[PDB]
């Protein structure tokens, strides 16, 4: 469904303790030794919220990776109750 | 408004602007401060070294006494004064290329007070404390200037500077809102300051007879972060600040409280220290350092 | 969009300029539509009278038949074509001095329909009727274009078209809003026209044997309001129109109904008329209207 681009050979290399804050929202190239893995966890990618007041499920809304979007109002029927997720129709992504 | 704060701020501006002294036998009379302004501009640094004796000689020490005794209130006034000084002389480095948060790191204070000698009256004042670095934290970003997105009348508004407690803008880009429901921060537009909490022990020589080494937690911000070494004797200069404490609720003695519908907040604190200047107490490098 | 609508609109605006009826011996030939446009600019009126005979003459009357059979469908195209023609020649009168509504009135239809001749297959078409005015109502405003105040991000959307029924602006003054649940209308940015309902009645000479008189409700929109006193025989020219009726709930015959959820709605209507204009049938003004 989607494609990704993997940048390589960035000029500047910073150690972990030298990140400070100027490198915020910036591309960095750091090196280290891996310590802990958290396994492979599915993460919501194309979540389809359902509207039980409408009758059926709503459209697939792209889930921003910063935070979990919510259906406060249904733009169609103004439903405050149903904003749940159906794990069958939802398309997930890997996460570690 | 406060007349005294503004008057002291402008007096500080004037004293900095007209600072004069003979420089040794060579360099004649050098405005060391005004010239060092552009000296640090060359590297676009963020620290301004205010030696205490300079501030102390002028106005028979009244300016130094005012700054030391009530540093917490005066510090923003001094920041505005420094910005005005940059505006008048050497305005080429003000922009970050928003504006660099220049650090005023005082030093060469008269006396250094031990951890055991910390007192509750001198909070809000400027002093130096000497101790041993035992535990240091990570360089975690601290929210200083934030960008808030209003739940209502949605938009992006920056320059809502963060205070010690959380602060959100009451005025909105669309004024009809005047509501503060879910003002949302954003990564790309908010401004942050480097932060570090270092734990220090009391030095062995200054330990009282039959007592344990009293400890203290010191906050490091700006370019002074990640300077101390665990087990390295260091001196810290700055202001004593109080931080909320949720542990000392069951201790004996009455507790501070408020009433405003109970309208009551359990008020307890523990004393910490916000520091500005910290120092540690190829053969060419060592040779260069060698006199 | 529709290709046929574009074709009819471009032909309309084409012959608003290219048409020119002869003046016989006295006056050679002149652009009658352009002459009427100059008259419009001179008197700053708001309605243009177009003879149907000329349209029938032009292009073997195919366009005349098309506009007579489906007047309602092509009406916005007619308005757009007239606006572009006005822009071409004498565009000064385009604006009110926000925007001035131009009214198109067709006169001298080939045939005259009596009130009893109303048929469903003529609904939405152009025709003429002749009746006697019985009841006239007050000249009241109607929402030509309607503006509203937003619910979330409270603000006013400006100059949105209002259809035959209540409408909600899909777009918002704040593009990020996209909320339309609660709109609060503002009269300032809402256009209006003149509305007046006249109840005409069938003339005596047209009544069949035994039938009691039949009557129709005619709506006069525009400058034609209060143009006829009660008890006068007038000729009405306009478009056959339908209006929803809730009274015919128990009548024989299956009631058309729409299902959507449920989305139930009874589709019961009664026939009315929307007349473009009305024609009735000191000594100086009197002396003028004589040969
Ligand atoms: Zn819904
Ligand atoms: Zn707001
Ligand atoms: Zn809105």
């Amino acid at each position: 469904s989607e494609i990704h681009v993997r940048i390589s050979d960035f000029p500047t290399i910073y150690s972990l303790r030298e990140l400070r804050e100027s490198n915020l929202s910036s591309l960095v190239r750091v090196t280290g030794v891996v310590t802990r893995r958290t396994g492979v966890f599915p993460q919501l990618k194309y979540v389809k919220f359902n509207c039980l007041k409408c009758g059926s499920i709503l459209g697939p809304f792209f889930q921003d990776s910063n935070e979990e979007i919510r259906i406060s109002f249904c733009t169609n029927c103004k439903s405050k109750g149903p904003f749940r997720v159906n794990g069958e129709k939802t398309v997930y992504r890997n996460y570690q | 408004d406060d007349v005294t704060g503004e008057k002291v701020r402008e007096a500080f501006e004037q004293f900095l602007e007209d600072f004069s002294v003979q420089s040794t036998d060579t360099g004649e009379v050098e405005k060391v401060y005004r010239a060092q302004i552009e000296f640090m501009k060359i590297y676009d640094l963020n620290t301004i070294y205010i030696d205490y004796q300079h501030l102390s000689m002028r106005e028979n020490g009244a300016l130094a006494m005012a700054i030391s005794e009530q540093y917490y209130r005066f510090l923003p006034f001094l920041q505005k004064g420094l910005r005005r000084v940059v505006r008048k002389y050497a305005p080429e480095l003000l922009n970050t290329s928003t504006e660099r948060v220049f650090q005023i790191s005082f030093f060469n204070l008269p006396t250094v007070h031990r951890i055991r000698d910390i007192r509750s009256e001198k909070i809000g004042s400027l002093l130096s404390i000497s101790g041993t670095v035992t535990r240091t934290s990570e360089v975690r970003p601290e929210l200083y200037k934030a960008s808030f997105t209003c739940d209502m009348c949605r938009a992006i508004v920056d320059n809502v500077e963060q205070s010690f407690k959380y602060t959100e803008p009451t005025f909105c880009p669309n004024p009809s809102c005047e509501n503060r429901a879910f003002w949302t921060l954003n990564v790309t537009r908010s401004r942050f300051l480097d932060w570090q909490k270092v734990r220090i022990q009391e030095n062995a020589n200054e330990i009282p007879t039959g007592s344990m080494p009293r400890t203290l937690d010191v906050i490091l911000r700006g370019d002074s972060v990640e300077r101390a070494k665990p087990g390295d004797r260091c001196k810290f200069t700055g202001v004593e600040i109080v931080v909320p404490d949720v542990t000392q609720l069951g201790l004996p003695g009455v507790k501070p409280s408020s009433t405003l519908s109970l309208g009551v907040r359990d008020l307890t604190y523990k004393i910490s220290f916000l520091a500005c200047h910290v120092i540690s107490i190829d053969q060419e490098v060592f040779l260069n350092s060698l006199s």
